[PDB]
């Protein structure tokens, strides 16, 4: 997440990263995030 | 706030009345408000 530059990853003591996250950083006009299950939804705040 | 919201509005689409389906989050913290979500939406259009 520090290499990405923005804090949007689960980080804590113990077992946290418990599933392979395939991130794809892509280029566009402005920033958001989309999964492959909340199709259509545009997550924008990284706490969410 | 009013100036910056439209500055962000045209910083992504331009001045040629194009739109973007990427929301703009905003949080007003005040002792005079609930924990409410007000979703302002763009006007509906039929001809481009
Ligand atoms: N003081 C300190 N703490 C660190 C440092 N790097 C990581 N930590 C701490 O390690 C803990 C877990 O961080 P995290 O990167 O999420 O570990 P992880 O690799 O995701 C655990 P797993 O991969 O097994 O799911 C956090 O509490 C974090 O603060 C560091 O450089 N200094
Ligand atoms: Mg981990």
């Amino acid at each position: 997440e520090n290499f990405v530059g923005r804090d949007f990853l689960p980080r804590g003591s113990g077992i946290v990263t418990r599933r392979p996250l395939v991130l794809q950083l892509v280029n566009a006009t402005t920033e958001y995030a989309e999964f492959l299950h909340c199709k259509g939804k545009k997550f924008t705040d990284f706490e969410e | 706030v009013r100036l910056e919201i439209e500055a962000e509005t045209d910083r992504v689409t331009g001045t040629n009345k194009g739109i973007s389906p990427v929301p703009i989050n905003l949080r007003v913290y005040s002792p005079h408000v609930l924990n409410l979500t007000l979703v302002d939406l763009p006007g509906m259009t039929k001809v481009p």
